[PDB]
This record gives structure tokens, C-alpha cells and sequence, in this order.
RNA sequence: AUAUGGAUUCUUCACGGUAACGUAACUGAAUGUGGAGACGUCGGCGCGAGCCCUGGGAGGAGUUAUCUUUUCUUCUUAACAGCUUAUCACCCCGGAAUUGGUUUAUCCGGAGAUGGGGUCUUAUGGCUGGAAGAGGCCAGCACCUUUGCUGGCUCCGGUGCGCUUGUGACGGCCCGUGAAAAUCCACAGGAAGGAAUAGUUUUCAUGCCAGGUCGUACUGAUAACCGCAGCAGGUCUCCAAGGUGAACAGCCUCUAGUUGAUAGAAUAAUGUAGAUAAGGGAAGUCGGCAAAAUAGAUCCGUAACUUCGGGAUAAGGAUUGGCUCUAAGGGUCGGUACGAUCAACUUAGAACUGGUACGGACAAGGGGAAUCUGACUGUCUAAUUAAAACAUAGCAUUGCGAUGGUCAGAAAGUGAUGUUGACGCAAU
RNA sequence: UUCAAAUGAGAACUUUGAAGACUGAAGUGGGGAAAGGUUCCACGUCAACAGCAGUUGGACGUGGGUUAGUCGAUCCUAAGA
């Protein structure tokens, strides 16, 4: 129920030694007045609150997925 | 055109049984019990509500941090910030008056 | 017993004088 | 500022059974669409084209998808066709006629 | 009660009226060598006490329920 | 009601178990004179008065 | 319970802002002080929420002899979290009469207004997370079947003396000024404990464990409660759609819920309930009992008397439909002048029209002239007497200055008035 | 209130469909307090009860059902005891 705006702080939450489940949500949204785009939401389940990070750019969406540790169980959609 | 019922066992419109109508994500109208509203803290002698202090229920004041219940100036969360400055003029002038009255008393028995 | 069976008090009925 | 919207009706399904005529249905929309009041104001606003299997309506005036369904339902009642023909929408602004 | 065993992973037992949730959790934990997640109790209208013992995800209710003998 | 003490609910449980007809096999016993349950209670005819 | 990170400390127990005050943190014992808890009623006004109304668009259903870009329905966002946001209030600059500011309601200003620049409270609202993955509305498929599978859409706005409710700042009223405690916090205070090769704070962030006992079904009433009962009686409270209209009145409808009260066949008398009557109009009767008439709104007009407040809706008259128009009453935007555009039911007026009807059903004061009596509002004989009886304000008398007056108790190291003191209490 | 069908030994009264109506939202709607105590739900039954009837029932017989660290009691005090 908490939103994180920093991508460097987001990577520290994935190695907090207690987070076991993470989810990536793809949202079909649209821009100001024109074409639709691909919105992504990376949600990490902690022990007391759910942290989320939203990226509106598809270029940085794929780059962050490979940066996640492999010990963290990622749930696609 | 949708009516709602109480969510607790109390069927009377008491001061602790207020109801707010809330639209749920399910698409139906549903009542929501709201708590009695908090009152702002008041100053000890002027009666006005001092600023800078959060307005909460007394027992949930122990959960908020220190900065929400006090002001960095002395007599912060008790006085009106003009009540403090009023008792500084009085504390400085009276003690200055109490020592110039002590030398007037000295004038009497030293010259009679 | 009820509102009927009136015999006792009376305006001009029985049990007068 | 007044970009037009295209409405396409699929007429392939009922015409294979022989009970529907695309040319007769297309003319019904010409003399029944009301623009700025009464009938007969298609001043480069509404155009109806057909190729024999689909009817395409391109309108730049006030013309919604509910008005197209309302006029089509009146055409089927005139020809006594509101018991094997429905006016459904496969997607946005693209309609079809289901015979079944 | 048996319908809850296969899907809810909840065992239903009859419990003495003097026992509380600590004693039910302790007795089940060693009489059947299981782990108890939560205990829910109620007083039945006939004067008895019914307890809903839910096991953790490490154990299953069905293969333990027939270990006592009832099914 | 519906918010009652345990003492009231404990007496309601005893009355539920006593609401039963006479068992059939008792009537076949030797020197048996009981023919029906004479202490039967119903909520429509007699209130139990707590 | 303790740990990790952060913060502070060699100026030992933090910095910034003139100020209001601000921050992720940033030792505080005995004791003292303050605040919250913690409060009447009515009135209008501002704001918010839900509902009502409505436009565009995307779906589904209804009607179609004729008409109707039509009628109906779906388009939803919880607790909680982060940021932000206002009336009031406060601070700094400044020094006002040619007095200014300002509310629906007249209060404020050299005890510092108007103005300029800021601070704070976060009820509430706004955005984001929660959260579409949900729910909802449809389409396309599979098929005895466990029954699913696959696609879509779920959008953007407007309006108000509206209804319900919450709240804010005020005003009116009192010989009535309209609870208490548990509990929580702050401040004052400076007792103690503490750094340099190292410490302290779990009111900073994160992580760990645990949260027992009892109630929980249903009815809540023309059948589940009390009345001898499956009795037209009695019994506390919350939620409140559309039209007509001043209206939570009466009347009709939507959601929701019922169609349950022994039936059938005939239509005599007498009944109960509802009605209508020519001519006369209280001749009836102890008695205008009962019934009838009057009735809403707008305009005109309104006596004797009076404590000058009333009487008064006095009495007494006229108008009221439909349709077609006219006039008046506003909001928002760029300028030292005027337009453009948008949105409300309120009032007034004029023609035309009719079997002269028009508060067309519903709803809805009879009035006047005098006497007796009580001043009035109010109260009582539950189940025959609601009154001129009681009470009332006003007026008057009496007792009492506490070792006392009045009254209670078997007694009492006992009480009521009395948390009282003659503008009081007690007795008439 | 009416028609048809179903069930049944048996239907003016049960169930379903259709039609006509009413309560008109200060309701014959949806919830609770006091009170009742299993009336709640399912299956089976029609001797008695439902002042007619009954295949139906708040009836009879047999079983099922009430899950809380966050809702209440528990705690505080009022008039008082």
C-alpha cells in the first residue's frame, strides 16, 4: 500500500532478506490524447507493507527485470 | 433508490453511531461507521487553539512522532506563543522592580 | 368486566334510588 | 476539429440465406437519417457506401452507434425480420447481422 | 464438517468446555504431530464445544484425517 | 436477545435435549407403566420462564 | 523481545527560519501545571458526502399500422498509505479622517485597519498507491457431464433556495449557562546517566513473537414478544425513488414484498357503511344532534372594542384552464471600453380559444351580535363525569441568624432541607 | 382474484407459468434493541393442530447449523447501591 518513486531504492527492497514474492503487472493505458502505451507495475511483497514501482516507459521496463535477483520468486501478471 | 442498514448491534442514533454512505467497489451502497472527530488542543489561559499541534484522539497521540505534538520554542505545546511573550515581560520587569524597591527600603532606616 | 354488561353506575338506568 | 467516424455493418451472414438485400437496406438509410432536424440534409455530412457484402457509413455530423441500431431495427420490422435477425456488435463501431 | 477437510484444510473436533485456545493448540500439536495455524471455537446449542483446527501448508488435512480412522 | 450470558444459554441447551419423545424400546420392558412423555415442552404452548 | 541501517556526540546530550514555525530522528527521574476525554437548544448562511436531475459516447433489451436521432437498463472504486489542499487563527513589513474594511444577519481598526508577503490546523476535497488482477455489462465458443474457455468495453461532463446527512464560522434564548471518571499527551522542573578509537536513543526506518474467556442462527410482529390464542389491542429505533403540490398531506407508479382473512348461489324485509333528492328552509328536537354549506392561491376591502401587542383569514367581493407570445430578474472570459458564450424556475403583462368550464379528482376555515364563567399555555378521575375543578404568574401573611426553623428515625458517634444563610429555606 | 399445467387416492387453498391487483417507499421493504429459545435449514409424515380445506405449515418425526487481537460484553464513572 506504499508507492516507491526511486529505482535505486527499489533494488534495495528486493535484497532485504525477507521478501519472497514479487509480482509484475502489465497495464494497458493510453497517453495524453493519442496512442495507447504499455504501463508496467513492479510490486514487491514485504512483511508489513506492499511496495510498488510504476514505469511508464517500455525501454526501462525490460531493463529492470534482468536486474532482479534470481532468488526472488517473480510472478508474471 | 438503495437503502442501507446498520453494521453493528446498536440500532440507535447515538453520538458514537454515526453513519456515512460509501460506494463500494462491488457497485452497491454500504454504510460505514465513522469515529467522533478530534478537537484541537487549547492553550492553558487564553482559550485559543494553539497552532502547530496535530488534532487527534488522546490515546492515538502516543503513536505519532514527537514533532507533531510540540513546538521548538519553550512552552511549546502548552501556551499560545503570545502567552509566552507576555510572561517574559512580566518576569523581567517585576524582578527588576523587586530590586529597585529593595534599595528604596534601604533608604528609610539609613536616614531617619 | 368489559364495556358491556353495564348495571351499576348509570345516568338514568337501573340502580338508582 | 470534426474528424469523422466510420461505421461498418456486416451483411454477409443474412445474404447467404437469401432473406436479406444489401441494396434495399442501404437506400433505407438514405431517406431516413435525420441531420439538423428533418430528413434530407446530407450536405457532405453522411455518406453510405456498399460493395455487396458490407455497408459502410461515414459521418462527420452528430451520428452515434445507437442511431444506426435504431434505424436498422425499424427496417427489419418493416420487412417482418425481427425474429431471425439480430443487430450485434463484434467490436467498437463494427456491427454484424447474426441469423442463426 | 467433512466437506471442510478436503478444501479448507481444517479439522473439526469436539472439545471439553474447560479448554481454551492455548490448550487445544497444544494438545493437537503433540497428539497428531502436526502444526496448527489458527484455532476457531464455538459453543454448540447442545452444550458442547466445537473447534476448527486449521493446519499449515506443510501438512494436509485429508491424509491425516484418515490416520485417526474416521472418514 | 442474541446477546445473552452463558448461564441463559446453558439452560437453553438442556431444554433442547429434553425436547424428545419417549424411546420406543422402553415400552417393551417388564412392569413398564410409562406410555408417553408427560414432561414435553414446546415454545408455542408453554414458556419455560428462563 | 532484540537486531540492522540511520541520527547525535572530541563545543557531549541536533539544526534552520527576523518572526508565526519547520524536520525522518534529535537523553529527562521525583514533583508540579495544562490540554484532550468533555457536552444545551433554536435560526439562517458557507462547504462536503450520498441520492435525485441531465448531456455526449460505448453495449443490451422494449415498441414500431403510423410517429418517435425513441423508452428502459450497465458504465463501480473500500479500510489504509504518500503528497497536496480552507474558513478561522497567527507573524513580518507598513502607519490609516477626504474614516476605511466587511456579513444573508454590523461588527472590526493607533490595544495597529485596509494592503503586500508568509505560517499553521487537514473535518473535507484533489492526485497516486491499494486496483483491476476485482466487480459489472456483452460477444464468440465448447457441452449428459467435474462444467468452463476465449475476446472486448467498463469513458468524458453539467446543474441546484433540491432531499437526507456531516461540518464550519456566527446570531438568538435563560432568576434554565446546559455530567463524571478511567485514560492519553504536552510543558515546567534538572535528579541521574553519559563520547573518542568510542557511545546513546527502540517517540527515526525496517525486521521477530503473541493476542485468552463469553455472545454471534432466526422473528422483532394483522402468525415467532405481552394479552388464557395463529386476538383489528399494546411495544424502542435506523435507512427513505419518481410525478402532482407549500409539503415526510392525499392520490398514481419503480425497487422490494404480498395476492394470506372459509367459499358458492341469489339480490325479500330489517340492518351496518356510503350516497342523491322537486317546493319549503329548523315548522323537527330538551337542544341546529346529525348532515349540509364554507375551504387552496392572488388581488381588493376590513368594524365595535383594546392591556395598543391584538381583534383579523374580521365581516365582505373578484380572479383561477389550455395555447401562442412579450417583459424583467444572472454566471464566466481577454480591456481603464463593450461584446461573446453558458445556465436557472420566479414574477408581471397581452391576444386567441370553450356547451361560462377552469384550487375541475384528491386536498381543503361556516360566520356574525351578546350573556354567564375561568385570565391565558398547561393538568386529573387508565375502564361512564376534561369542567366553571387543579395548577399558574402576580399579591399577601407567618416561622427561623445554625446551641435555629420545618420534618424523619425503635435507637444511634443517625438524618432530609443543606454542595443551604433572609433577594434564603420552611408553612399558608 | 382468474386460467392452464405439474404432484397426488383426493386440489377454490400446494408448486410453476400467464393475467389482473395491492403495500406506494413515516411500506405489507431491508436491519436491530427488549423479549422468545431452535420457531432457522433439509428430509420424511398428515392421527391431532392450522375454528373451511390441505399433497402445505412457525405442526409431527429425524438430523444439520451460530468460527472474531479489530463487532459487543469485559474496563471507567453518573443518579445510586
Amino acid at each position: 500500500a506504499r508507492e516507491i518513486t526511486d529505482i535505486k531504492q527499489f533494488l534495495e527492497l528486493t535484497r532485504r532478506a525477507d521478501v519472497k514474492t514479487a509480482t509484475v503487472k502489465i497495464n494497458k493505458k493510453l497517453n495524453k490524447a493519442g496512442k495507447p502505451f504499455r504501463q508496467t507495475k513492479f510490486k514487491v511483497r514485504g512483511s508489513s507493507s506492499l511496495y510498488t514501482l510504476v514505469i511508464n516507459d517500455a525501454g526501462k521496463a525490460k531493463k529492470l527485470i534482468q536486474s532482479l535477483p534470481p532468488t526472488l520468486k517473480v510472478n508474471r501478471l | 433508490a438503495q437503502r442501507v442498514t446498520f453494521r453493528r448491534r446498536n440500532p440507535y442514533n447515538t453520538r458514537s453511531n454515526k453513519i456515512k454512505v460509501v460506494k463500494t467497489p462491488g457497485g452497491i451502497l454500504r454504510a460505514q461507521h465513522v469515529k467522533k472527530l478530534a478537537t484541537r488542543p487549547k492553550c492553558g489561559d487564553c482559550g485559543s487553539a494553539l497552532q502547530g499541534i496535530s488534532t487527534l484522539r488522546p490515546r492515538q497521540y502516543a503513536t505519532v512522532s514527537k514533532t507533531h505534538k510540540t513546538v521548538s520554542r519553550a512552552y511549546g505545546g502548552s501556551r499560545c506563543a503570545n502567552c509566552v511573550k507576555e510572561r517574559i515581560i512580566r518576569a523581567f520587569l517585576i524582578e527588576e522592580q523587586k530590586i529597585v524597591k529593595k534599595v528604596v527600603k534601604e533608604q528609610t532606616e539609613a536616614a531617619k | 368486566r368489559g364495556r358491556g354488561r353495564g348495571r351499576g353506575r348509570g345516568r338514568g338506568r337501573g340502580r338508582g334510588r | 476539429q470534426k474528424i469523422a467516424k466510420t461505421f461498418t455493418v456486416d451483411v454477409s451472414s443474412p445474404t447467404e440465406n437469401g432473406v436479406f438485400d444489401p441494396a434495399s437496406y442501404a437506400k433505407y438509410l438514405i431517406d431516413h437519417i435525420k441531420v439538423e432536424g428533418a430528413v434530407g440534409n446530407l450536405g457532405n455530412a453522411v455518406t453510405v457506401t456498399e460493395d455487396g457484402t458490407v455497408v459502410t457509413v461515414v459521418s462527420t455530423a452528430k451520428f452515434s452507434g445507437k442511431y444506426l441500431k435504431y434505424l436498422t431495427k425499424k427496417y427489419l420490422k418493416k420487412n417482418q425480420l425481427r425474429d431471425w435477425i439480430r443487430f450485434v456488435s463484434t467490436k467498437t463501431n463494427e456491427y454484424r447481422l447474426a441469423f442463426y | 464438517a467433512m466437506k471442510k477437510v478436503e478444501d479448507g484444510n481444517i479439522l473439526v473436533f469436539q472439545v471439553s468446555m474447560k479448554a481454551n485456545k492455548y490448550q487445544i493448540k497444544k494438545a493437537v500439536k503433540e497428539l497428531y504431530e502436526v502444526d496448527v495455524l489458527k484455532v476457531n471455537t464455538l459453543v454448540r446449542p447442545n452444550g458442547t464445544k466445537k473447534a476448527y483446527v486449521r493446519l499449515t501448508a506443510d501438512y494436509d488435512a485429508l491424509d491425516i484425517a484418515n490416520r485417526i480412522g474416521y472418514i | 436477545a442474541a446477546q445473552k450470558s452463558f448461564r441463559i444459554k446453558q439452560k437453553m441447551a438442556k431444554a433442547k435435549k429434553q425436547n424428545r419423545p419417549l424411546p420406543q424400546w422402553i415400552r417393551l420392558r417388564t412392569n413398564n407403566t410409562i406410555r408417553y412423555n408427560a414432561k414435553r415442552r414446546n415454545w408455542r404452548r408453554t414458556k419455560m420462564n428462563i
